[PDB]
């Protein structure tokens, strides 16, 4: 049916793959930021997750916001005191891009606890737009996941939730996830959600779609498997809490498999 | 910033405000300048502009209007576009007593479908196709314009803004208030535009939402489950709807040959799933003899 744009799925996929390379942040920009760290950034993203839940934003919006932040920080040095201003400005842009009903600018100045003024938020908005050159339609993990889901037969909502959950966990830790493209993280999160819930692996049909095999997805799956196992102990917990709720089928409460062939 | 541009005349207004025709004093290029006020103390850069700029920066095609530059100040955004002579609505109006030649109609439709197929292939819904948003030049070209209400979609689509597309060009899925719509809504609008190029009158000029549906049903026949499965389960569907028969396209678009009738009808299928795609339409027998004539201007 036309909701799955059959006449266009292949072209769209091919384009998002080329586009995810151009929207790709510099791996290890963090070492080149004198005053900010992966830990600080983890705190930032985790906070954006909360903001996301409090304003009932789309998951896609949160994923766009992190793309914007990582590209911005690939180009500009930012002091720790201004890190949150970047993050707030990027969620405002993400919201304006993606949401039917974005929160008003005032609401974004309130979530910072008046750390910043409205003028800072709007000026940073402009600066972020200039630095990204208005290239905001970035392919996300979610855009690849919803596509990979169509290869299910039948659809399993717990598979879908779980792959969403693992996908977001990756947002938090620039090490190692900045080295993996969204379409890779997506693929690893889906195989691993599928393995956990059904016992099944990455399908042949998606091998044919993506070109990725379990061999080529191994590095990313090793990292992602470890993140999942350690999630209970991670300093940042907002995504686990988010995905305990009924809405996402309680998947964060599931026991990860101890191993995978 | 704008020192190299000389304004020539207001060429109209729009969402952001005034659109001016201007000339590059150094290169001689004629352009359209869209000035967008930035709400520097209140709301910042409009979502409408963020969407138009970002999506147009991706879409490079001969049948989509070209965004040439984006000039920043602290207080304003100026969008520099290619300049095109006029829009399709003005052209149709101007052709009221001469009619429009069929080869030119076919050419324009073919080009619109090429532009649209390019959007769809690139995950963009236009969501505002109407004559006033289609720009022609003096050389026989036509281009999709005003991406103000466009939207990058994912696969499968999710719920987007319902208040979309001018009423006359609005697909029945949106009118019946369905959870999800897709690329098909754009094909509907083009179908309405094909009709309108042939007759130079709008196909479904509704006064209201209920009126718009009735006008569609009067012409295409009141849909039922056989024609459109799940229609009667749609939120805004009413079992009291009068049951009108379909009208022969020989009365709807008399000038149109059997090929045009066939393509027009596939473009106006009720069921969004059965409605033809831009890709598919490009292969229709209507286009086998397509050429690119110049308009009379």
């Amino acid at each position: 049916g036309v909701n799955e744009v059959p006449d266009y799925h292949e072209d769209i996929h091919t384009y998002l793959r080329e586009m995810e390379v151009k929207c790709k942040p510099k791996v290890g920009y963090m070492k080149k930021q004198p005053d900010i760290t992966n830990s600080m950034r983890a705190i930032l993203v985790d906070w954006l997750v909360e903001v996301g839940e409090e304003y009932k934003l789309q998951n896609e919006t949160l994923h766009l916001a992190v793309n914007y932040i990582d590209r911005f920080l690939s180009s500009m040095s930012v002091l720790r005191g201004k890190l949150q201003l970047v993050g707030t400005a990027a969620m405002l842009l993400a919201s304006k891009f993606e949401e039917i009903y974005p929160p008003e600018v005032a609401e974004f100045v309130y979530i910072t606890d008046d750390t910043y003024t409205k003028k800072q938020v709007l000026r940073m908005e402009h600066l972020v737009l200039k630095v990204l050159a208005f290239d905001l339609a970035a392919p996300t993990i979610n855009q690849f996941l919803t596509q990979y889901f169509l290869h299910q037969q039948p659809a399993n909502c717990k598979v879908e939730s779980l792959a969403m959950f693992l996908g977001e966990l990756s947002l938090i830790d620039a090490d190692p996830y900045l080295k993996y493209l969204p379409s890779v993280i997506a693929a690893a999160a889906f195989h691993l959600a599928l393995y956990t819930v059904t016992g099944q692996s990455w399908p042949e049909s998606l091998v044919q779609k993506t070109g990725y095999t379990l061999e080529t997805l191994k590095p990313c799956l090793l990292d992602l498997h470890q993140t999942y196992l350690r999630a209970p102990q991670h300093a940042q917990q907002s995504i686990r809490e988010k995905y305990k709720n009924s809405k996402y089928h309680g998947v964060s409460l599931l026991n990860p498999p101890e191993t995978l062939n | 910033s704008m020192e190299n541009f000389q304004k020539v005349e207001k060429i109209g207004e729009g969402t952001y405000g005034v659109v001016y025709k201007a000339r590059n004093k150094l290169t001689g290029e004629v352009v359209a300048l869209k000035k967008i006020r930035l709400d520097t103390e209140t709301e910042g850069v409009p979502s409408t502009a963020i969407r138009e700029i970002s999506l147009l920066k991706e879409l490079n095609h001969p049948n989509i209007v070209k965004l040439l530059d984006v000039i920043h100040t602290e207080n304003k955004l100026y969008l520099v576009f290619e300049f095109l002579h006029q829009d399709l609505k003005k052209f149709m109006d101007a052709s009221a007593l001469t009619g429009i030649p069929l080869p030119l109609i076919k050419s324009y439709l073919f080009q619109l479908l090429q532009g649209l197929a390019f959007c769809h292939s690139h995950r963009v819904l236009h969501r505002d196709l109407k004559p006033q948003n289609l720009l022609i030049n003096t050389e026989g070209a036509i281009k999709l314009a005003d991406f103000g209400l466009a939207r990058a979609f994912g696969v499968p689509v999710r719920t987007y803004t319902h208040e979309v597309v001018t009423l006359w060009y609005r697909a029945p899925e949106i009118l019946l208030g369905c959870k999800y719509y897709s690329t098909a809504v754009d094909i509907w609008s083009l179908g309405c535009i094909f009709a309108e190029m042939v007759t130079r009158r709008a196909l479904f000029p509704g006064d209201s939402e209920i009126d718009q549906l009735f006008r569609i049903f009067r012409t295409l026949g009141t849909p039922d489950e056989v024609v459109w499965p799940g229609v009667t389960s749609m939120p805004d569907y009413k079992p009291s709807f009068p049951k009108w028969a379909r009208q022969d396209f020989s009365k709807v678009v008399p000038p149109l040959d059997e090929d045009g009738r066939s393509l027009l009808s596939q473009m106006l299928h009720y069921d969004p799933n059965k409605r033809i795609s831009a890709k598919a339409a490009l292969a229709h027998p209507f286009f086998q003899d397509v050429t690119k004539p110049v308009p009379h201007l």
